[PDB]
């Protein structure tokens, strides 16, 4: 994989922030959407703030024309990418030109390094690493604060949660340059690495529904019906409501013992068998019973505030801010209320649905916000396009269309017809936004569409 | 040296000379950065940023 190699490189990129930082330059930060690179903006930030430096930091969707366009327009004298960047590096080399750039990314290159110097690509693929298992894009963060300061090992356990989000460990166990950074953790005492039930929900899931939905591997005959959960959990004398990490050792080797057992019975393939029980990545940080306690279930945290644009507050969550996680958490569970009060209001209102050729149109005018559209429809399913008024708008309107395999028996594309009626409506085409005042114009044009 | 704290700012905000002679901004909504406490503090009390602590 050639680690000296991507070690010079790592190294120019830290030596170019901290001779910014000592320049008194603003660090220009760019990071992520998701736990990686929430996880790695944190990092960065952190590695940025121990020098007595000053950042300023932003968490996106993803690299666009229009974002490079405001960040030039920022005339910083220097950026840096995080989990971010690999893709556009000739954009970000046009437009960005004037300035400093460091991209710390792991995603596939569109070239091996930047043309021009001040600008350095930190990515650990044009070295020989895998993408998706050697390291994650908070993983390369990391190496970048590590070689800025060696202090910032603390942030080890915080990378591994980037990496665990990516997925870094999909097989069971962790590989490349991650088991550095474990290890670095591990001297610490700031993480530790368990032999456990892979799945997500072992400290804020009853174990019911951690078998209920457990995806990777899945669970032959349980992955779905909570109600065989609870069945299967009464049979093997267990308490469903119990949470996993209230189980003793004994109780959970008797847990894996039982899973396994079953899931040999029900012809499940050998791979997903192999991965049920394997690295699970613990922190004494965090009391036992916190989601931030072990790795998956901190990522999923981390995703949840990114997914309501708040990846900045899940930022402060891994620095170490409470108030932050206070908020995170009364943020998280009004959006869970958001969403039962939608599930009501359209089973309870299902009779003002268009009935159609080839779909259903539910318009629920402002009493089901613009992100809850798409759950709505699932839901409308689980018990079809729902349309709702805009937040940000307010002469438009935004859709989101469902559907099973039993509709694509016939084809049936919904993102394909979408996009050609939001193409006739003057809106974008999955998920459309359109003129409000075209809605019946929509119902006609989407019938038709399939 | 001039006393700056992290905050979280909740709105977008043009840039801002500060009390060292450092221009700080322009902001997106929902940006985290290290700015001057004097200017960090108002924005707090105007309800356009929050404060956030970077235990180091």
């Amino acid at each position: 994989m050639d680690k000296e190699a991507f070690l010079e490189r790592v190294r120019e990129g830290a030596e170019l922030i901290k001779m910014h930082i000592e320049l008194g330059h603003t660090i220009r930060l760019i990071s992520h959407r998701d736990a990686d690179g929430i996880t790695a903006g944190a990092i960065l930030a952190k590695a940025v703030a121990r020098e007595g430096g000053t950042f300023q930091l932003s968490i996106v969707k993803q690299v666009s024309e229009e974002l490079i366009d405001q960040l030039a327009r920022e005339k910083r004298e220097i950026y840096v990418f995080s989990d971010l960047g690999s893709g556009s590096i000739e954009l970000i080399e046009e437009k960005l030109n004037f300035a400093t750039v460091v991209v710390a990314d792991h995603h596939p290159p569109e070239k091996d390094s930047f043309s021009t110097d001040s600008h350095v690509l930190v990515n650990p693929v044009p070295f020989g690493a895998n993408s998706v298992r050697d390291l994650s894009g908070s993983g390369v963060a990391y190496f970048v604060a590590r070689e800025m300061n060696r202090k910032n090992r603390d942030m080890a356990y915080v990378a591994i949660v980037g990496a665990v989000g990516d997925m870094q460990e999909i097989d069971g166990t962790f590989h490349g340059l991650n088991l550095e950074i474990i290890e670095d953790g591990k001297e610490l005492g700031i993480l530790e690495v368990r032999k456990e039930l892979r799945l997500f929900g072992r400290e804020s899931r009853p174990l019911y529904q951690m078998l209920a939905y457990a995806t990777n591997p899945e669970i032959p005959e349980i992955t779905g019906d909570e109600r065989k959960a609870i069945e299967w959990l009464r049979a093997k004398g267990f308490d469903p409501e119990m949470k996993y990490w209230q189980l003793r050792e004994e109780e959970k080797r008797k847990l894996h013992e039982a899973l396994l057992v079953h899931m040999i019975k029900h012809g499940a393939p050998k791979e997903a068998i192999d991965r049920l029980i394997g690295d699970v990545v613990i922190s004494p940080l965090y009391p036992e019973g916190d989601v931030r306690h072990e790795a998956r279930e901190f990522a999923t945290l981390l995703n949840a505030t990114g997914r309501l644009n708040a990846g900045t507050l899940g930022v402060a969550i891994c620095l170490g801010d409470e108030e932050a996680y206070k908020v995170a958490r009364k943020m998280l569970d009004d959006y869970k209320k958001e969403q039962i009060e939608a599930r009501k209001f359209i089973i309870q209102n299902w009779n003002m649905v268009e009935e159609g050729e080839h779909a259903y149109v539910f318009y629920a005018g402002k009493n089901i916000r613009d992100t809850l559209v798409g759950i709505a429809a699932n839901m409308a399913i689980n018990a079809v396009v729902v349309l709702a008024d805009s937040d940000e708008d307010e002469n438009l309107v935004k859709g989101s269309a469902r559907t099973t395999e039993k509709a694509l028996e016939k084809g049936y594309h919904l993102g394909e017809a979408l996009k050609e009626v939001a193409e006739k409506l003057g809106g974008e085409g999955a998920g459309i936004r359109f003129p409000k005042n075209r809605i019946d114009e929509f119902i006609k044009l989407f019938n038709e569409a399939l | 040296e001039v006393p700056k704290e992290a905050y979280i700012i909740q709105i977008d905000l043009p840039a801002v000379l500060g009390p060292d002679m450092k221009e700080y901004g322009p902001f997106m909504a929902g940006d985290m950065a290290i700015i001057p406490t004097v200017i960090g503090r108002a924005l707090v009390e105007r309800e356009a940023a929050r404060r956030v602590r970077i235990f180091l």
